[PDB]
């Protein structure tokens, strides 16, 4: 593989993961892109000629006839595709404007059907172009200043609702970790039971993350306590009648009785500097 | 819904954010918005990603503190020991500081275009003397507060501080912060920093350009700033080529701006340079491969 990689990816594989069909012909797919994009990487540490030799010599040494043919002549269209998405102008326009990203998006759309046909375009773009259209969409459901945000935020979980499930799932996956704040910080604003608490965790991330949540809030609540008590008995040291090298070797022995490790010493210069200037004990956000 | 296992390693892949927009009822103003379709991406290609939402404006180590809880969460969540930590611009120093703390959970550290040896930029804002620029300076700060401004009370209220996360990333702060937290960070000016150290690989890559694609609406303003990070231009715009070398510099020379290094805005970039989701999730595999 030194042959065909860059000086960069000398510690990578080759992320051609090209799907052959029931009868050796190449089936288009979101990876036919990432394919040339690995080789395109290169483009920047070799020349334009070598990301083709490289690509070519690759391909070569991996597949036969026929797909052989079709990935190369797909290969060179996407180049060509690469080059000729210069030949798009900005339009004149608030450049803050859904109306402008658009049209951008447009033009590119039109440049792939320079190179490409519906099932290429289909193969090669359509799962990222979900996803763009969906964040392009949400920016011209915000920008309708002509909704109230009650029906703006309706719109957009109605919007939501119609990507297809995989990106649901996967989004809801992504955002979990804020889901799990949301409600942490929901049902805690009002005082809720352990037990409420516990079924939204089970719910949320499963029995045994649950445990394992709980054994964590016990630990903040110690290193929190431990920092709490041990500024207050610093404060008592910095107002004492004594001098700065006593009050710094008192400090220091308070320190090293309750933060051995370098580690826990760090932090809580975090705490002290804030704590110093009156700032809020950063423990909750 | 995952089609490959190609960004498929064995800790969580965690991405850290900073300095962002005000969040409106979007989605993932500062989350999922932040890194365009490399998030998604890396997941269908067998991944196991978790961003975090730390306060945008603050100093490196309240959002230290911020994330490191977060980071508990997820390896009691995932049951993954350790995570890989991903930081772009601010979230550089701010994984270094989880790092620094807690460096039996952290797996990899990989900074993006990360203002370690500080930001010329940060420090003009702070600047008193120097009269004429410091005009333009506060000047400036007063624009890019009242862009915020306009937001008004954040839903996802983060404790706002932004002086302390500008001399956070000023070369004053960023020197103060590395004498503490120096695990990557160069000793030589424009060198690299250590490979590996308390068994924690380190890893930096960033853009050393300014303007990209004429259609990213911020190219205009990150050719103003990249004049004031550095004349001869050697950056994205924001941070210096050299101040974001940290560990092992993967490669220092895209053709990216500051925020192409995220995939912004929308996915526009200079005609041939290489695409970010792919290099992440080129990243991704050599993570995997190191058996992390
Ligand atoms: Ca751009
Ligand atoms: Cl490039």
């Amino acid at each position: 593989e030194n042959t065909y990689l860059s000086k960069s990816q000398q510690d990578t594989q080759v992320n051609c993961q090209l799907k052959i069909n029931s009868s050796q012909h190449l089936v288009v797919n979101s990876q036919t892109r990432d394919c040339f994009e690995y080789f395109i990487t290169q483009y920047g540490e070799s020349n334009l000629q070598k990301v083709k030799t490289h690509f070519e010599k690759f391909i070569q040494d991996q597949y036969l006839e026929p797909a052989r043919s079709q990935i190369i002549d797909l290969w060179t269209r996407y180049l060509k595709y690469r080059e000729q998405l210069a030949q798009i102008q900005p339009s004149q326009s608030k450049q803050q404007d859904q109306n402008y990203f658009q049209k951008v998006f447009n033009s590119i759309q039109d440049i792939r059907k320079r190179f490409f046909s519906a099932s290429e375009i289909e193969g090669l773009f359509s799962t990222e172009d979900i996803y763009q259209n969906y964040t392009l969409d949400r920016m011209k459901i915000l920008e309708d200043s002509s909704l109230s945000e009650i029906e703006k935020a309706k719109k957009l979980k109605e919007r939501f609702e119609q990507l297809p499930e995989d990106w649901q799932e996967n989004l809801q996956e992504l955002s979990k970790l804020d889901d799990l704040h949301t409600l942490t910080k929901q049902i805690k604003a009002r005082n809720g039971s352990a037990e409420e608490l516990r079924q939204m965790r089970t719910a949320l991330v499963g029995a045994e993350a649950t445990q394992r949540l709980e054994t964590l809030d016990i630990q903040r609540n110690a290193w929190q306590q431990r920092v709490t008590g041990y500024l207050n008995q610093r404060d008592e040291v910095l107002h004492s009648n004594m001098s700065d090298s006593a009050k710094k070797q008192a400090i220091q022995q308070l320190r090293q009785q309750q933060f051995s490790s370098s580690q826990e010493q760090l932090r809580l210069r975090t705490f002290e500097t804030v704590h110093d200037q009156g700032g809020e004990l950063p423990f909750n956000y | 819904f995952v089609y490959s296992t190609y960004a498929q390693t064995k800790y969580p892949l965690v991405f850290n954010h900073g300095m962002a927009g005000f969040n409106r009822v979007g989605t993932d103003t500062l989350g999922l918005d932040y890194w365009y379709q490399i998030l998604p991406d890396l997941a269908r290609n067998g991944g196991n990603v978790w961003a975090t939402r730390v306060s945008p404006f603050n100093s490196t180590e309240v959002r230290g503190e911020q994330l490191a809880q977060q980071v508990e969460e997820i390896i009691a969540i995932t049951g993954k020991p350790k995570v890989n930590l991903i930081g772009h611009s601010h979230g550089g120093p701010t994984i270094r500081y989880v790092a620094g703390i807690m460096p039996e959970k952290v797996a990899s550290l990989t900074t993006i275009g990360a203002p370690h040896k500080g930001s010329p930029m940060a420090d003009v804002i702070l600047n008193v003397e120097g009269t004429p620029l410091s005009g333009l300076a506060t000047l400036v700060n007063w624009f890019s507060a009242a862009i915020t401004w306009a937001g008004g009370l954040d839903p996802n209220s983060y404790p706002h501080d932004s002086l302390a996360g500008a001399h956070s990333l000023s070369t004053q702060g960023s020197a103060q912060f590395n004498a503490q937290f120096p695990m990557g960070v160069p000793t030589t000016s424009c060198g690299e920093g250590a490979y590996q150290e308390k068994g924690i690989y380190m890893y930096s890559f960033s853009g050393n350009k300014a303007l990209t694609n004429p259609l990213d609406p911020f190219d205009i303003a990150l050719t103003g700033s990249s004049l004031v990070v550095d004349p001869f231009g050697d950056n994205d715009g924001l941070v210096s080529r050299c101040s974001a070398k940290f560990g092992k510099t993967i490669r220092d020379d895209y053709n990216w701006n500051h925020l192409d290094e995220v995939n912004q805005v929308m996915g526009i970039r200079a005609i041939l340079a290489a695409d970010p989701v792919s290099v992440y999730r080129q990243h991704a595999n050599r993570l995997k491969l190191q058996g992390l």
